[PDB]
């Protein structure tokens, strides 16, 4: 069916774009968790970015859920507003944690 | 002979034509592909020029055909007869203008 | 080493014979020129396609991409013309 | 991000 | 070899010559706004 | 650049220091306004500027083309000039949104020195309405960018 | 001649007017169909 | 007042502010420093566009540069795409013609924003085949400041991929609107922007390798219509014609196991259609099996026959540069010219978020919803996806690629989001949660345009301590003495990096340039870089060499000099003579690589240690140091 | 000696008229060459003139054309342009039956 098809999809996706591949030629280590320069991460560092990515999507994913013609309006508030919660928060989350990387970068949104 | 005698009686008189047509064609391409493994190829840009102008017009005969036959008014319906034959020598002058480029 | 001329002679004629077999296969069908009422367009139109390959042979013997490509250029406004103004007629007899 | 050699 | 002093521009004068062009436009284009009828 | 209370004085200091047979090759620009130095009269119009400037002191200048590119409807052109100065046939130049070309007068001098700074004249006459030859192509373009379009939307080309 | 500065907030501006006329033609599409 | 009139003024508004957008947020680079050219590949594309320029079409085609790779001669016509000279030597000549005397170099500069708002105008058409205008529009507006595609386009920068990502963007558009529509012409039309494609840059192997896969997966999802025959067939035949007219590439879609996946596809959608025509003609009860079995035989047949075509030598492997995509070790063992570009190594998370801001976050829920509607052309858009994502995993280079799909992914999403909640409280906070995750996208796009990206490594800048800049402009000065104070036939030596920088700055014979086509000469450079006197001015005096030039940033802080870069001297000359030169032998005996007194005494008396550091042990700085 | 990096062509000049003159032929390889005339012998003065010249492969309109061996493909291109316009007259003016 295609929601299997979708879900390994965004899996390979989400596992692609936080850089696994960097993990293959240049294996580094896991801890000393967060790689000090720029260019150079840890092991652990892209498990903690595949995490709040795969968060973000999932926020948006639920969010247009919830608004879809789902089962009766309880759950399909909840939905919404755990959606409106997760975005922000995994987002703020992974926004901090790329300002904590440039010293320079003079942006955030909900730092926390 | 049962497909050829049903495809004589099933076919309407222009698919025909154009089928004959295509056997025109297919004989041309497949002699002269014949004369290229007989001699070898010293000029095989005139070989490539040659060649794919016979495969070329082939292709878009065919693609004339699908698109004309009165069968097949189920998965287009939005070009007539007339526009599909104005493309084909459209597609047909391009073709012929990079063949006479490449030769 | 180029092949013997004889060769190539013969299969240039042979090349030239299956186009005696379509016009043969095309008189065995039945395939006549009937519909050609002599309308301006129809004349017009199949004198500028006749013009538009004939075009195609002067590239190939004497002219540069630059002029054929402007001459093809006129060439194809009006034939796209008389096509267009035919093509019409044409329609007009199977819709009515 | 250049064609240069890596330094 | 050095010119000497420059010269003043004689130009135009404040509140009459500055806006007299841009007051000329207004004027023209209000009247190409009554072509209507 | 230092602008003094009687001339504006640059110091030029080139890309390398010259050490004998070295060479360089460089442009300097500037435009002034034209309230100090063309004098017109009715229809007559009158230009007085330098025929070589100052470029460094004691200089000397082996070959010289002096050209000056008046505007485009520049009827009558005279030159005077305080010393022998071959000039050459004029030749056309063509700028930004210009149909005919506008006069050009070139004069070349050899062996120049410091103290050939002196001033040249070219009176000419030049209507005042053909100015406004500049503002139309614009117009005219646009013009027909839209003219285009209506005759874009009366156009059908469909066969049924 | 333009600075960085200015042109900076020229850039920013212009981003958040073109943002703003997409969430506007969104609106206008929705409730006009 | 119809609002069909005021959506259509609303939706022409909304792409010309977008194309302004896009055109004024690459000239951080021009209102500083100059218009000039930046990097060391842009400076080819403008010597050989002047060319174009002063001799015509037909003289850049035959031309035979001799000012390069001095004994041997390179053939530019022949050897070069010509897709990014000739737009700018057509639109040189338009804007000549009209008398709007603009120069060659101006039309160099700023011929990448002008198309970049063509390049918002493709992803726009793309995007509304795919989705309602909505994301059409949101997607015009998201590709045109983003700062993946800004990288490698900013006013100055002169390069293949400019052009690349409208011509790559436009082919998409084409060929989905032809299989939507199955008529011949969007065919003809997609074979005419496929053939530009093939003329503009080395990128057309992705577009031909993506047509293929996505026919055959239509095939396997048992989707064949009538429609994708008429398009991929015809687009086949006319764009394989069209590609070979190209000098530069021959005939290599015969050759080339490149090329190889779309005749594949072509011959199997041939006898699949054969088959399943006769299917339709014949009884279905009786010989359906048949039919089955045949369509999976000729498939592995045309497998085979490649195998085998590709194992005898008939059809040659793949090239070096596109097989490191697939072994991702095989650079730096084999060719290490290959791992010596900075380009052509792989990508971090900080460079995928630091591109793309909340793009990469709401990317795949875009993906997400195109994989649960299912269409001909979304089947595509996901292949398209799914493969951008993996190859710009591997290499820094190559995510300009991606991040068109990026931007339609997420438009898309954006665009589900205000369908549902636009038009209480809940659905008001979820528009304006969305309008202000966009406010700070716009700001982070102009952020990093503004301090990453729009930098000229021709002229360096220093900046004081009171905010003052000095300008540190020793290349121009250089080479600008070597242009004016050298004979006109003199032969410069230099590392390859700057081989184009000096035969545009300075017009002097170069002995090695950028471009890399012969390895065994750079060998011989890099062993005359790496030896003592005696073994280099042989090496020179057989090469009929006349200057040495080699750039040293040891006064002043700068990273790359050729101390920096030595070591891949070293290594391109071990690969090619083995048997005198050892890499081991520039190491100290600890096993570092040092300039000391601890330094090895067979660096020590290299040329490239004493061509650089000559009279500068003398050379003390005004503060208090050794 | 005529060499690229290492002598390609070495012969021995004629003398006519009061000139040593040698006609030859430039080899396959293009690129840039140079003459070396190095005259050294033991008394005499060491000759040597050396003059570069650069040789560039063949236009594209210099390439030979309408070979003898491939007047099939040429016969066959054309065929199909008649064959086309033939096909024309004969589909839309078509009596259906
Ligand atoms: C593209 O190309 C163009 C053209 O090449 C580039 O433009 C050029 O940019 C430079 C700067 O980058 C500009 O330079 C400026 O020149 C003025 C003029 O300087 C002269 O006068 C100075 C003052 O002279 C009086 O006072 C002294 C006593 O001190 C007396 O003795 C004199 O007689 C006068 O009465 C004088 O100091 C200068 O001398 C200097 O040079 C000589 C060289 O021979 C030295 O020996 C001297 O020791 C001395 O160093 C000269 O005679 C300067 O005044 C400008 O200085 C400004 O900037 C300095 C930092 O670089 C700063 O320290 C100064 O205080 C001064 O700061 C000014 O600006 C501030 C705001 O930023 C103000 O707050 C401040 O009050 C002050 O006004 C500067 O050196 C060129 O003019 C300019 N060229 C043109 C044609 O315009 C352009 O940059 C290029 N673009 C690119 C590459 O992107
Ligand atoms: C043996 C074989 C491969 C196929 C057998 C044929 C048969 C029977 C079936 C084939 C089945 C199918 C669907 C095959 C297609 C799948 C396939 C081969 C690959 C799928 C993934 C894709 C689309 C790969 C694209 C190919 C590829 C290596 C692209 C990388 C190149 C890219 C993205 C950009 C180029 C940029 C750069 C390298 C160019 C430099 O140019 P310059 O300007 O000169 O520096
Ligand atoms: C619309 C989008 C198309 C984008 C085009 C991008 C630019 C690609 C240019 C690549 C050109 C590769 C070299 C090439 O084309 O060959 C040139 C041909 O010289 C030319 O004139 C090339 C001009 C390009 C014309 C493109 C028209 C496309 C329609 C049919 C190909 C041959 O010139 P000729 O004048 O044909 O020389 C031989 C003429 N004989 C008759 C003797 C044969
Ligand atoms: C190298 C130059 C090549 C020369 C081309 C020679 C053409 C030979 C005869 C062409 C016959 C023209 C047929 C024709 O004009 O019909 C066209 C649809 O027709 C087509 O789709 C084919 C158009 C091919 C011509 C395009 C280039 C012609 C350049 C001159 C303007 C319209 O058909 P319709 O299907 O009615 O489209 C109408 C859709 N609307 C919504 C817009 C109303
Ligand atoms: C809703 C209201 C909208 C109404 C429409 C408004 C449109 C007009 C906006 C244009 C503003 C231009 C910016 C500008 O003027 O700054 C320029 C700096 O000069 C430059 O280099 C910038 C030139 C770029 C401007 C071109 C824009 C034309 C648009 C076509 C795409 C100042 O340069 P200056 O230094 O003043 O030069 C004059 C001094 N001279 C000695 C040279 C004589
Ligand atoms: C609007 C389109 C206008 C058509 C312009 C086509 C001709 C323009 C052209 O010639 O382009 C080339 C330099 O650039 C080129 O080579 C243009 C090649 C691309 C043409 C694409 C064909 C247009 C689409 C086909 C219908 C100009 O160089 P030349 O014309 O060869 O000579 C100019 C240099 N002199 C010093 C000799 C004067
Ligand atoms: C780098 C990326 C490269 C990707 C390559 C992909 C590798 C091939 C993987 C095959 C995918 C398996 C899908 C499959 O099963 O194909 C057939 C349907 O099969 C057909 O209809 C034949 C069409 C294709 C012929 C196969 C030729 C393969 C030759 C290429 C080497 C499915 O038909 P179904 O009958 O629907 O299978 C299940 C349905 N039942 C009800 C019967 C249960
Ligand atoms: C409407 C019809 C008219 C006839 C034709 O088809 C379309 O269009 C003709 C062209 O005008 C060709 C001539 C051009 C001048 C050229 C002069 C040389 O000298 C000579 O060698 C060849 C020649 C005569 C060309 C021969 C082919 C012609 C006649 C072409 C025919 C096929
Ligand atoms: C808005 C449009 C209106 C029409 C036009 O453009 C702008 O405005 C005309 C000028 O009046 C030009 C003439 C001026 C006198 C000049 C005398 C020379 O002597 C002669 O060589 C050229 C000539 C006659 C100019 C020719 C071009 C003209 C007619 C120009 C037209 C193209
Ligand atoms: C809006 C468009 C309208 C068309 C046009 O552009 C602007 O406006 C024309 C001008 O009238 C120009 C002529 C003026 C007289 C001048 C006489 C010289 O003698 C001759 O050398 C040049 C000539 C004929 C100009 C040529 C260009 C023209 C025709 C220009 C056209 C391109
Ligand atoms: C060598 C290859 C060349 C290409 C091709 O195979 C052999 O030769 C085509 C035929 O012309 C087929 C059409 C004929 C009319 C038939 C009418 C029915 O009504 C309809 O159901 C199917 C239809 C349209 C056939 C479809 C498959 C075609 C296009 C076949 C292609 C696969
Ligand atoms: C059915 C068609 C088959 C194709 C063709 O017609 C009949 O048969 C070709 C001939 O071989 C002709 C050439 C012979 C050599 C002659 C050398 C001269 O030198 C040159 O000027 C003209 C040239 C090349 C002839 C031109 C026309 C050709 C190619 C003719 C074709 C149009
Ligand atoms: C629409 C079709 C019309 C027919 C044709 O294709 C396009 O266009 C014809 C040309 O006119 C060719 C002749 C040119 C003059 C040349 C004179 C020599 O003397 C003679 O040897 C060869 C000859 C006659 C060429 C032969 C091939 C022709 C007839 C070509 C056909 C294939
Ligand atoms: C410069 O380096 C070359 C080789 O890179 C040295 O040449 C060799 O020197 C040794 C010393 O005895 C000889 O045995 C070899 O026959 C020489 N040739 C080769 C090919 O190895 C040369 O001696 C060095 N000159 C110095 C250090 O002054």
């Amino acid at each position: 069916n295609k929601t299997g098809w979708a879900f390994a999809a965004l899996c390979f996706v989400l596992a692609m774009t936080s850089g696994q591949m960097w993990n293959h030629i240049r294996g580094p280590p896991y801890a000393h968790y967060i790689h000090g320069s720029s260019q150079a991460q840890f092991v652990a560092e892209t498990h903690i970015v595949l995490l709040f990515n795969g968060g973000v999507t999932l926020g948006m994913v639920l969010l247009c859920e919830a608004a879809t013609s789902d089962m009766d309006i309880g759950k399909r508030k909840i939905m919404c507003v755990a959606g409106i919660g997760l975005v922000v928060l995994f987002f703020s989350w992974m926004l901090s944690i790329f300002r904590s990387k440039y010293h320079g970068y003079p942006y955030s949104f909900l730092m926390s | 002979s049962r497909f050829l005698e049903e495809y004589l009686s099933s076919t309407p008189q222009r698919l025909k034509l154009l089928d004959a047509y295509l056997l025109y064609i297919l004989l041309t391409g497949a002699l002269q592909f014949g004369y290229c493994l007989l001699v070898g190829t010293f000029p095989f840009n005139s070989f490539l020029s040659g060649f794919i102008s016979c495969v070329g017009s082939f292709i878009l005969a065919v693609c004339l055909r699908i698109q004309i036959n009165p069968q097949n008014k189920a998965d287009f319906q939005g070009i007539s007869p007339e526009r599909a034959f104005a493309d084909f020598l459209f597609a047909s002058t391009i073709l012929h203008l990079v063949v006479m480029n490449f030769v | 080493k180029r092949p013997p001329t004889v060769v190539s002679n013969t299969f240039t004629a042979l090349i030239l014979s299956p186009l005696l077999l379509l016009f043969a296969l095309w008189i065995r069908i039945g395939a006549n020129v009937s519909n050609f009422t002599f309308a301006p367009s129809t004349i017009i139109f199949h004198l500028g396609h006749a013009a538009m390959l004939g075009l195609m042979y002067v590239y190939w013997t004497q002219l540069n991409m630059f002029q054929t490509l402007k001459y093809l250029a006129i060439l194809g406004s009006v034939t796209f013309l008389a096509g267009n103004r035919m093509l019409a007629q044409q329609a007009v007899k199977r819709t009515a | 991000a250049a064609n240069a050699t890596a330094a | 070899v050095q010119s000497g002093p420059r010269t003043p521009n004689p130009y135009a004068s404040d509140n009459s010559s500055l806006m007299f062009p841009i007051l000329v436009a207004f004027g023209v284009f209000i009247p190409t706004l009554f072509c209507l009828c | 650049l230092l602008i003094l209370d009687d001339s504006v004085e640059m110091e030029i200091r080139p890309r390398f220091p010259l050490f004998g047979g070295w060479k360089t090759h460089y442009i300097v620009g500037y435009n002034l306004p034209s309230y100090e130095y063309l004098y017109n009269l009715g229809d007559q119009y009158a230009l007085k500027m330098r025929f070589v400037d100052h470029v460094f002191d004691e200089q000397v200048i082996d070959s010289l083309t002096v050209k000056i590119i008046l505007p485009e409807g520049a009827k009558n052109i005279e030159i005077d000039s305080p010393y022998e100065i071959s000039r050459a046939p004029d030749e056309l130049h063509y700028t930004y949104l210009d149909t005919f070309g506008r006069p050009v007068i070139v004069a070349y001098k050899k062996n120049l020195v410091e103290q050939h700074i002196q001033d040249i004249v070219v009176h000419y006459t030049f209507n005042k309405v053909l100015m406004l030859q500049e503002p139309l192509l614009v117009v005219a373009a646009f013009y027909i960018l839209f003219f285009t379009v209506i005759i874009y939307v009366r156009l059908d080309f469909s066969i049924t | 001649m333009i600075t960085d500065v200015q042109l900076a907030i020229f850039a920013n501006m212009l981003g958040v007017s073109l943002f703003l006329l997409v969430v506007l033609y969104h609106y206008v599409a929705v409730n006009n169909p | 007042s119809q609002p069909a009139g005021w959506q259509s003024l609303l939706s022409f508004t909304i792409l010309f502010l977008a194309w302004l957008a896009g055109f004024s947020s690459r000239l951080f680079a021009v209102i500083r420093f100059e218009s000039i050219i930046h990097e060391f590949d842009p400076w080819f594309n403008y010597r050989s566009t002047h060319h174009l320029a002063s001799h015509g079409f037909y003289e850049f085609l035959n031309w035979f540069d001799e000012r390069a790779w001095y004994p041997l001669g390179r053939i530019v016509g022949g050897t070069v795409y010509p897709g990014l000279m000739i737009t700018a030597g057509l639109i040189h000549w338009i804007l000549n013609t009209l008398n709007i005397t603009v120069h060659i170099r101006d039309v160099c500069v700023f011929l990448a924003p002008t198309f970049s708002g063509l390049t918002s105008i493709s992803t726009f058409l793309l995007t509304r085949e795919l989705w309602n205008q909505g994301a059409g529009l949101l997607a015009a507006c998201f590709i045109a400041i983003v700062p993946g595609y800004i990288s490698r386009s900013v006013a100055g920068s002169f390069d293949n991929e400019g052009i690349a990502i409208f011509a790559l963007q436009f082919t998409y558009y084409l060929w989905v609107k032809s299989v939507k529509t199955g008529s011949v012409f969007w065919t003809m039309c997609c074979c005419l922007s496929y053939f530009y494609m093939v003329s503009a840059w080395g990128g057309y192997v992705f577009i031909i390798n993506l047509i293929p896969l996505h026919v055959f997966v239509l095939l396997l999802m048992q989707r064949y219509s009538k429609r994708v025959y008429i398009a991929y067939s015809t687009f086949y035949i006319v764009g394989l014609i069209l590609s070979m007219q190209i000098p530069f590439v021959g005939f290599q879609p015969i050759r080339t196991s490149e090329h190889m996946a779309a005749a594949g596809v072509f011959a199997l959608l041939q006898a699949y259609a054969f088959l399943q025509y006769l299917r339709d003609r014949l009884t279905k009860q009786e010989f359906q099996t048949l039919f089955f079995l045949g369509v999976s035989l000729a498939a592995g047949a045309v497998f085979l026959s490649v195998i085998y075509l590709t194992y005898t030598g008939y059809i040659a492997p793949w090239s070096g540069r596109f097989y490191s995509l697939w072994d991702t070790g095989y650079a730096k063992i084999h060719i290490p010219i290959i791992a010596s570009v900075s380009e052509h190594q792989p990508t971090t998370w900080v460079s995928f978020f630091f591109d793309l801001h909340i793009l990469v976050c709401t990317f795949p829920a875009g993906l997400w919803f195109c994989i649960k509607n299912i269409n001909d052309e979304r089947v595509f858009v996901a292949l398209y996806a799914i493969s951008a994502v993996y190859f710009a995993g591997v290499m820094v280079r190559l995510m300009l690629t991606l991040t068109p799909v990026v931007c339609m992914l997420s438009a898309i999403a954006f665009s589900n989001v205000f369908e549902h909640y636009l038009g209480p409280n809940i659905k008001s906070i979820v528009t304006m949660l969305m309008l202000m995750l966009l406010m700070m996208f716009a700001v982070h796009c102009t952020w990093v345009t503004s301090n990453a990206y729009s930098s000229p490594s021709v002229v360096l800048a220093s900046y004081n301590h009171d905010g003052t800049r000095n300008i540190l402009d020793d290349f121009r000065e250089a080479y600008f003495w070597l242009r004016q104070n050298t004979d006109e036939h003199a032969r410069v030596m230099s590392w390859w990096d700057y081989g184009y920088q000096i035969a545009g700055m300075a017009n002097r014979t170069t002995l090695v340039d950028n471009n890399t086509w012969n390895n065994s000469h750079i060998a011989l450079v890099g062993k005359a870089m790496s030896s003592n006197e005696t073994a280099a001015y042989k090496i020179m005096r057989t090469l009929d060499v006349d200057y040495v030039l080699v750039i040293f940033g040891g006064v002043i802080g700068y990273s790359g000099d050729d101390i920096n870069k030595f070591l891949w001297m070293v290594r391109i000359a071990e690969g090619e003579h083995p048997k005198d030169i050892r890499e081991s032998d520039y190491f100290t005996p600890q096993g570092e690589f040092r300039v000391d007194k601890a330094g090895s005494p067979t660096l020590l008396n290299c040329l490239m240690y004493k061509m650089s550091y000559y009279r500068f042990g003398e050379m003390q700085l005004d503060f208090r140091t050794p | 000696e005529f060499v690229r990096i290492d002598p390609f062509v070495r012969t021995f000049l004629k003398k006519k008229g009061g000139k040593y003159s040698v006609q030859f032929k430039l080899p396959d390889v293009y690129g840039v060459f140079q003459f070396k005339v190095d005259y050294n012998r033991l008394g005499y003065t060491h000759l040597y003139s050396s003059t570069q010249v650069s040789v560039r492969p063949l236009q594209h309109t210099q390439y030979e054309r309408f070979i003898p061996s491939a007047y099939p493909y040429y016969a066959s291109a054309f065929s199909m342009m008649l064959g086309l316009f033939i096909f024309s007259i004969v589909f839309l003016h078509m009596k259906e039956k």
